[PDB]
């Protein structure tokens, strides 16, 4: 519905205040139920293990430039990029 | 089109994709663990992006098909008998042929020998056609043939570029009069 | 000390940081365009001539047996004057890979002032250096023979330690000194204990039996050292012998541009002093049979942009002519992609 995180608080607090019993959960229990659905929550393993790929299971949003060095001596860059890993995206997209 | 930046960002994803083509992902699916194996098809590219990262000459070339190797002066004579013979590894070895120049011949026949491959392709893609941009292109093409057939070019050719704006005006005025279709510059679906 | 603004042609956009200006008989050539070579010029190397501060990037053609080469973005280049030819090593092809080939570029024929290059691919056998960019190569003579000295620059991690969260991180290569034979394609490493830390984007001068290495950046501590080095090489009929020495009175610069203003006297222009401080001063070095000196010249006039910008780039054209470039403001009245300038010292 594309609400904000500040207008949801409006709707929640006045619904709870008017009808007494709360129907919408607060924001913190919403974000705690957000971390199940992103990448970087579940254990998984490859067989054989992946060459050149890290073996950790708990990385979400990484910088997309992949440590491309931005010093004045080198080639200039000004773009912004974000990404998941590929495997940890497929794991959460399957589960 | 910023090719260096685009390769700098899309290189680790192709590294990870080429890694996970010979592995099995074991992962629990409701209690017991299950095993997954993946098959990747890279298909959802439009014609410009599939022409750039697969390392071809641009869309206004003499070489038209991303799937086969025939010029546009060969298409108009044999209209439908072609095949599909542009893989990815074939294009990679044809770039290697262009870089090495092992037969010692000039650019005008080396380009014909490598069929217009002049860069190093770096994304494994399958050859296919789109469905959206194909339909929009056919739409604009016979809209242009409608604007052509108003002016009766089959009787006498090559009227100058002052008849044609009148032909466009009478076309979209008539079609807005009948169908209530507003004249739009950028054609949509 | 003669600055001038330069107007550009229509295909201005084919200038990226890290070109190379191959100078053949006064004629000037451009190498290292942006993007893979188009169909306007299928070779990727440009005839680059400037009349009345207006330059024209015209195409150039190759021979019948040349090796069509990728546009390298930061190679090492040297002027092997034995016919005249250039040597290109290393660099960074636009798929952000790194090469490890030797490209030998000479002139096949020049008719009607229209050149025709050739370029062959020499691949080293033996102790081949790992592929890198930003390094330096210099051809040096001794006792009727010639060898190509090579001092290393920065590169990728080796193929076992690359992780795809830090896939595009770079480290300085090991500070050995490579010696290269061109006629047979041989290489030889030399380890020597006076060179300790890795160095990149330094400046390398070659005076007839010895190479001077001045300035540079060191990524191990993110510092720009001031100490220069002198390297003396002699190849006898037996195995060649290399010696280093640390001489006093250097300077701290990185990615500087140095050219030959007179016979046996060189001049160096603005690289970088600190990571935010550009270097506006210029330094003249005087060579000799065995002794050099580095003094500071009269710090020429800069315009508002070159005093006000953040980065620059450029190279030399050959007759003591420095080509320079400037990014320029984006939040403006749609200012251009780059501004260009020409410095003369005569
Ligand atoms: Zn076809």
């Amino acid at each position: 519905t594309f609400l904000s995180c500040s207008q949801y608080h409006k709707m929640y607090r006045t619904v709870k205040a008017i009808t007494g019993r709360q129907i919408f959960q607060p924001l913190h229990a919403l974000r705690n139920a957000e971390k199940v659905l992103l990448p970087g929550y579940h254990p998984f393993e490859w067989q054989p293990p992946l060459k050149n790929v890290s073996s950790r299971t708990d990385v979400g949003i990484i910088d997309g430039l992949s440590g491309l060095a931005s010093s004045v001596d080198e080639y200039p860059v000004d773009t912004i990029a974000k990404r998941f890993r590929y495997d940890s995206a497929l794991v959460s997209a399957l589960m | 089109s910023d090719h260096e930046t685009l390769t700098a960002i899309l290189s680790p994803l192709i590294a990870e994709r080429e890694a996970m083509k010979s592995s099995e992902l074991t992962l629990e699916m409701g209690g017991i663990p299950r095993t997954f194996k993946f098959i990747f098809r890279g298909t959802g590219y439009d014609e410009k992006l599939v022409r750039e990262v697969e390392g071809l000459e641009a869309s206004g070339s003499v070489y038209i098909c991303t799937l086969c190797d025939t010029t546009r002066l060969e298409a108009s004579q044999n209209l439908v008998f072609h095949s599909i013979t542009r893989s990815h590894a074939e294009n990679l070895q044809r770039y290697e042929v262009w870089r090495s120049n092992p037969y010692h011949e000039s650019v005008e026949e080396l380009r014909d020998r490598v069929k217009g491959v002049s860069a190093k392709p770096f994304i494994e893609t399958v050859p296919s056609i789109d469905a959206l941009h194909c339909d929009i292109g056919n739409a604009a093409e016979f809209y242009k043939i409608f604007q052509l057939e108003i002016g009766e070019v089959y009787k006498h050719p090559n009227a100058s570029k002052e008849e044609r704006k009148r032909w466009q005006a009478t076309l979209d005025k008539h079609l807005r009069k009948r169908m209530n279709l507003k004249p739009i510059m950028r054609m949509n679906g | 000390m003669s600055l001038q603004m330069v107007t550009v042609g229509h295909n201005i956009a084919l200038i990226q940081p890290g070109f190379s200006l191959m100078n053949f008989d006064g004629q000037v050539f451009f190498f290292g365009q942006k993007g893979w070579p188009k169909r306007s010029c299928p070779t990727g190397v440009f005839h680059f001539d400037i009349k009345q501060n207006h330059l024209k990037l015209k195409p150039a053609i190759f021979s019948k047996d040349s090796c069509y080469l990728p546009p390298l973005r930061y190679p090492a280049t040297c002027s092997y004057k034995g016919k005249h030819q250039y040597i290109i090593h290393g660099g960074k092809t636009p798929n952000n890979e790194l090469s490890d080939k030797i490209y030998i570029m000479s002139v096949a024929c020049k008719n009607n002032k229209k050149v025709t290059f050739r370029c062959t691919e020499k691949d080293l056998v033996g102790d081949v250096p790992e592929p890198r960019y930003g390094h330096s190569i210099d051809v040096v003579y001794s006792r009727g023979k010639s060898m190509g000295v090579l001092f290393g620059g920065r590169s990728y991690m080796p193929s076992t330690q690359r992780t795809t969260e830090k896939w595009n991180s770079v480290a300085d290569c090991l500070p050995h000194v490579f010696l290269i034979d061109f006629e047979f394609g041989c290489a030889t490493s030399y380890i020597l204990p006076e060179l300790q830390d890795g160095l990149s984007f330094h400046v390398s001068i070659a005076r007839n039996d010895t190479v001077y290495i001045l300035g540079g950046h060191s990524l191990a501590s993110n510092i720009r050292p001031a100490n220069l080095y002198r390297i003396r090489v002699d190849l006898p009929l037996g195995t060649p012998a290399v010696n280093c020495t640390v001489l006093p009175g250097g300077i701290s610069v990185s990615s500087a541009i140095l050219t030959q203003t007179n016979n046996d006297e060189f001049v160096i222009v603005g690289g970088y002093q600190l990571e935010n401080q550009k270097r506006m001063v210029c330094s003249l070095v005087s060579l000799g049979d065995n002794t050099i000196e580095i003094s500071e010249m009269e710090t020429p006039d800069w315009t508002s942009d070159i005093k006000h910008s953040k980065i620059w780039f450029g190279s030399n054209m050959g007759n003591g002519t420095i080509f320079l470039g400037i990014p320029g403001d984006n939040k403006q009245a749609m200012s251009e992609a780059f501004y260009f300038y020409t410095l003369r010292c005569s």
